[PDB]
């Protein structure tokens, strides 16, 4: 998921769900291996604590144009007809050059 | 209008920068649902009395 | 303190998640004034018992 070697298109993206194991977001938080790395409905500190039963990660390529759109409640050619997330979504985001 | 009526689903989940504003909201409701309650137990006590 | 009294002219004008906010503030004010009437009335149907 995150170190990948090659990401899907925004077109058709891979959908990897995660369960039953164990989860260091610590490296990930604190390695600067990524342009922007924030989150919208929990801490980017506090993903360790607050858990959860199910995890789901799609990964896939757009512009830097297009990075914006990939945010709760935005509008545009890939938050309307692409890839739409909810106004009450409860993820994280993540960006890299 | 919450992400959730509890405080531990706020106070370790999200940042005290939106967690303030999200704790705002319930202290602002169930303080009001107080002010409606004593206002009517204390209506109630003048019909008692 | 919205942008306009009439939800139709947010829900028809502004989009889903900025709307929600404006009607916020309607329904916390307009439900203000309910209990601001309802308090009246039940004082003054203690004074007419």
């Amino acid at each position: 998921v995150f170190n990948a070697t090659r990401f899907a298109s925004v077109y058709a993206w891979n959908r990897k769900r995660i369960s039953n194991c164990v989860a260091d977001y610590s490296v990930l938080y604190n390695s600067a291996s990524f342009s922007t790395f924030k989150c919208y409905g929990v801490s980017p500190t506090k993903l360790n604590d607050l858990c959860f039963t199910n995890v789901y990660a799609d990964s896939f390529v757009i512009r830097g144009d297009e990075v914006r759109q990939i945010a709760p409640g935005q509008t545009g050619k890939i938050a309307d007809y692409n890839y739409k997330l909810p106004d009450d979504f409860t993820g994280c985001v993540i960006a890299w050059n | 209008g919450a992400i959730s009526s509890v405080l531990n689903d706020i106070l370790s989940r999200l940042d005290p920068p939106e967690a303030e504003v999200q704790i705002d909201r319930l202290i602002t409701g169930r303080l009001q649902s107080l002010q409606t309650y004593v206002t009517q137990q204390l209506i109630r006590a003048a019909e008692i009395r």
